[PDB]
DNA sequence: CTTTTTTGCCTAAAATGTGATCTAGATCACATTTTTCGCATCTTTTTTATGCTATAATGTGTGCAGTCTGACGCGGCG
DNA sequence: CGCCGCGTCAGACTCGTAGGATTATAGCATAAAAAAGATGCGAAAAATGTGATCTAGATCACATTTTAGGCAAAAAAG
């Protein structure tokens, strides 16, 4: 949704100094997401 | 009134009058959805705006005076 | 896959859904025409002789 | 022949033509001189323009 | 009257329940060594812009059209 | 005025079929610019390591309590 490419310290400053719990969250966010919950409309595009 | 655009000309009085009102009206009933009037009887959109113009009831004056009043209203509601 | 609901669909959609037709020379307004269509099992149109 | 939707030409963008090549069929001019004088002026644009 | 089948007892016996009291597990926000990556050097390495070669040499055609044709313009053409 | 020469420029429409090109024409040497690596700089960031915080089951000799059915005799049926 931006012309933007912002993935690192800046975002450091703008909300948490944190990085690597991100990551975890990532893991979260497949767990939450992944196991049969929303995977089914990505799966007609697997084929893609 | 399927086979025959007849009895709608010597409503009106043109081909050109009866087709431009009818794309018009159908094209607020295709993707507008509004309800018919005359019976439906699973039929495109085209016989119905040929029927609903065959016996008295659409016509650009009417379709006119629905807009010009539903928006004239919209206009009051807004404030 | 061929199922028959596409063909059930698509007799319901062809349905008041006028189409054109056309030989040439187009040579007077008449050589082209616009039918109502129906629906064959062949890879031949038919159409009213008379015209 | 049926053509639906596909290729289209470089320097004009244009339908193409032969059905080894998914073509398009063309009209002569004249089968517009048809609908002037039946006056189509939306289908005329339609097949004009898009 | 004799049998067998049942229950209750004998007699031995496993399964149930006290909870009080720890103790190895897992968290948990933040500094350090590794991946091997990206742009500047070299540094070759190939490739590329440019430069000469001193007997002597002096006017094309070059391969074709098969010539449409009727009317009208327009420059001549008198 | 009334020729004459000459040139210009139009020649019905929507589909299908095949792939397809050729001649000859100088040579060496220099210095420059741009292409593939190494190196290297070991940097930014995933792993690793801080120690204090927490927690749900785990235990053994008790007290019932079921199981547990082995026998034999009391009771019911043949």
């Amino acid at each position: 949704d931006m012309n933007t490419d912002y993935t690192l310290e800046e975002v450091g400053k703008q909300f948490d100094v944190t990085r690597e719990r991100i990551r975890q969250i990532e893991a979260k966010a497949l767990r939450k997401l992944r196991h049969p919950s929303r995977s089914e409309v990505l799966r007609s595009f697997l084929d893609d | 009134a399927r086979v025959t655009v007849q009895d709608a000309v010597e409503k009106i009085g043109n081909r050109f009058d009866l087709v431009l009102v009818a794309a018009r009206r159908a094209r607020q009933m295709q993707v507008g959805g509004k309800d018919p009037l005359v019976p439906e009887e699973n039929d495109k959109t085209t016989v119905i705006a040929l029927r609903e113009i065959e016996e008295g009831l659409i016509n650009n004056q009417i379709l006119d005076v629905r807009e010009r009043q539903e928006q004239q209203e919209q206009e009051a509601a807004e404030l | 896959r061929e199922e028959a609901v596409v063909w059930d669909i698509l007799d319901e959609v062809i349905r008041e859904h006028p189409v054109l037709l056309n030989r040439a020379p187009t040579l007077h307004r008449l050589g082209i025409q616009a039918f109502e269509p129906v629906l064959i099992e062949g890879k031949a149109i038919q159409l009213h002789p008379l015209v | 022949h049926a053509r639906s939707t596909g290729s289209y030409s470089l320097v004009t963008q244009q339908p193409l033509g032969g059905k080894a090549q998914f073509g398009g069929q063309r009209f002569g001019e004249m089968e517009v001189w048809a609908l002037e004088a039946y006056g189509a002026a939306y289908t005329l644009q339609e097949m004009l323009t898009v």
